[PDB]
């Protein structure tokens, strides 16, 4: 019976799923989640799959730290480390949603041309976090944590709209984040 | 990317560089919106649900159980003292 | 116990204190009114047993108010595999002479049905361990009884973030580990025999028994208990089954 190895977190916009391997040879596998301190919730029930969304685990608080590990079990089973009299398993990384998740590759909507101004506006796209089951946007999960980057040699907003003069690609950022830092650039328009 | 209509019972799709991300309707998670909620009633799933004890059944529903001193209510899943002093319960905080 | 509160009366009323000579001897949980669980190991002295006493509603050790009943203990029973001086097979279970009287202050722990507690209980995360041991690994015993939270580890877990010790015994499926590995909060001697104890939603089961350790509160370390989920059917043959004659008595196991 084989642990699990390379246990690894795939998020983008709060979409969260957790990775893992080998592919089953004759096991299942259970994942296991759970805040620093809380108890252990089970998703993907022995499964062949080598992956589990824990989406809806970790939206219900995105400032968390989250532990998982993956259980394997034969045939079969049900039992045990033999040995130690428990499933073998083993930990993922752990991963806090809000600093973490990659933030979707944002969309340009709107291009009003005024005066000698362009206003280019960008869209508050919607994440995997729900209040009330309906979908929170970036800008309410992230507020004045978020800013924009315009290349159109560049410029800046962390407002949703930006403002120049007399091509057009823009770049989600949260400048207080240690790792993924920086969205991908928006398709480019103009 | 999504052009594929990926995401399953009732999900949206929205694409994204080098792949996509299915948004689930409430009863459903899974990359694809593949897995039913609905429908993971066993033991080691937060307990059945049930408030003590957790029975799963072949072919039919799990029930629930209460330990001695406690009596299964009409939902089906809590129990409710029978005694005076059931076990494991703090009557000075109750 | 190192590192925790006072129990504020009547908030563990299955704690039971035992005696020998009026000494303090262990902890020990009330699973019904003439049951109690305790630890093996406290036994492997004791020169009268005419008198184990066993202490219920017992608060304040010094000191008296309405609550205590004390009972001779009538037989202590310990698994026919554990060897006395080792630490496998920590377990002990003790008839009463005659029942305590459940009242506000004395009320039985539920003995959890075994797969219930392997696949529930083992995995919220905090229970409460208690007691009137030391209150640091070389310290005094406590007066009042101390209560205090740990988070339980699988034991691949426990393996990996303990530091290595010439001789320490195996962690094996009759023990689980729960505490903290910075030298801060451990339960710790005379605290043996009594609880670890798992809220789930509203009620409170016994999972655990405080068995050993590497000291109390050493850095590098948790706390080890008995694994109450592999003697369920053995505590309650026993307690079924019809009484014997003797006082210890090493009753076969599985
Ligand atoms: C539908 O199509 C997508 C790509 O557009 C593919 O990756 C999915 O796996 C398939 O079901
Ligand atoms: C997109 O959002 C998802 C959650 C469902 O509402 C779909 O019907 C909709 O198109
Ligand atoms: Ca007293």
């Amino acid at each position: 019976t084989v642990a699990a190895y390379n246990l690894t977190w795939k998020s983008t916009n709060f979409k969260t799923i957790l990775e893992w391997e080998p592919k089953p040879v004759n096991q299942v596998y259970t994942v296991q989640i759970s805040t620093k301190s809380g108890d252990w919730k089970s998703k993907c029930f022995y499964t062949t799959d080598t992956e589990c969304d824990l989406t809806d685990e970790i939206v219900k608080d995105v400032k968390q730290t989250y532990l998982a590990r993956v259980f394997s079990y034969p045939a079969g089973n049900v039992e045990s480390t033999g040995s130690a009299g428990e499933p073998l398993y083993e930990n993922s990384p752990e991963f806090t949603p809000y600093l973490e998740t990659n933030l979707g590759q944002p969309t340009i909507q709107s291009f009003e041309q005024v005066g000698t101004k362009v206003n280019v506006t960008v869209e508050d796209e919607r994440t995997l976090v729900r209040r009330n089951n309906t979908f929170l946007s970036l800008r309410d999960v992230f507020g004045k944590d978020l800013i924009y980057t315009l290349y159109y040699k560049t410029a800046k907003t962390n407002t949703n709209e930006f403002l120049i003069d007399v091509c057009f690609s823009v770049q989600a950022v949260i400048p207080s984040r240690t790792v993924n830092r920086k969205s991908t650039d928006s398709p480019v328009e103009c | 990317q999504c052009a594929s209509s990926p995401c399953q019972n009732g999900g949206s799709c929205k694409d994204q560089l080098q792949s996509y991300i299915c948004f689930c309707l409430p009863a459903f998670e899974g990359r694809n919106c593949e897995t039913h909620k609905d429908d993971q009633l066993i033991c080691v799933n937060e307990n059945g649900g049930c408030e003590q004890y957790c029975s799963d059944h072949t072919g039919t529903k799990r029930s629930c159980r209460c330990h001695e001193g406690y009596s299964l209510l009409a939902d089906g899943v809590s129990c409710t003292p029978t005694v005076e002093y059931p076990c494991g319960k703090i009557p000075i905080l109750e | 116990i190192v590192g925790g509160k006072v129990c504020p009366k009547g908030e563990c009323p299955w704690q039971v204190l035992l005696l020998v000579n009026g000494a303090q001897l262990c902890g020990g949980t009330l699973i019904n009114t003439i049951w109690v669980v305790s630890a093996a190991h406290c036994f492997d002295k004791i020169k009268n047993w005419r008198n184990l006493i066993a202490v219920l509603g017992e608060h304040d050790l010094s000191e008296h108010d309405g609550d205590e009943q004390s009972r001779r203990v009538a037989q202590v029973i310990i698994p026919s595999t554990y060897v006395p001086g080792t630490t496998n097979h920590d377990i002990a279970l003790l008839r009463l002479h005659q029942p305590v009287v459940l009242t506000d202050h004395v009320v039985p722990l539920c003995l959890p049905e075994r797969t219930f507690s392997e696949r529930t209980l083992a995995f919220v995360r905090f229970s409460l361990v208690s007691g009137w041991g030391q209150l640091l690994d070389r310290g005094a015993t406590a007066l009042e009884l101390m209560v205090l939270n740990v988070p339980r580890l699988m034991t691949q877990d426990c393996l990996q973030q303990s530091r290595k010790v010439g001789d320490s015994p195996n962690i094996t499926e009759y023990m689980f580990c729960a505490g903290y590995s910075d030298g801060s909060k451990d339960s710790c001697k005379g605290d043996s025999g009594g609880p670890h104890a798992t809220h789930y939603r509203g009620t409170w089961y016994l999972t655990g028994i405080v068995s050993w350790g590497q000291g109390c509160a050493t850095v590098g370390h948790f706390g080890v208990y008995t694994r109450v989920s592999q003697y369920i059917e053995w505590l309650q043959k026993l307690m079924r089954s019809e009484p014997r004659p003797g006082v210890l008595l090493r009753a076969p196991f599985p």
